[PDB]
């Protein structure tokens, strides 16, 4: 019983541990994406102006 | 977006500049060629003598 149940909770750490992961490296990609979108905004923000 | 308008205004005034200079100049020789064909030479010829 004791050897089942630490298998058990053996794999869901490893999915705690992956997931840790999978979650932040989503929120990098779109850390850089929140910021490169600004640059378009920025950029074409300005473009419209030096046109004006 | 607000040095690149500057220039360009500075750049505009000059190139207005360049063109109303050089026109001043064509209208002074053709004045100046219509209006000197008479003894007015006589005064231009005399004049630097007194100073060579």
């Amino acid at each position: 019983d004791l050897d089942l149940a630490k298998a058990s909770a053996t794999d869901q750490l490893k999915k705690a541990k992956a997931e840790a992961q999978v979650i932040i490296e989503q929120a990098n990609k779109r850390r850089s994406q929140i910021l490169d979108e600004a640059k378009a905004e920025a950029e074409q923000e300005r473009t419209k102006i030096v046109a004006q | 977006a607000q040095a690149e308008i500057e220039a360009e205004r500075k750049r505009a005034r000059e190139e207005l500049r360049k063109q109303v200079a050089i026109l001043a100049v064509a209208g002074a020789e053709k004045i100046i060629e219509r209006s000197v064909d008479e003894a007015a030479n006589s005064d231009i010829v005399d004049k630097l003598v007194a100073e060579l």
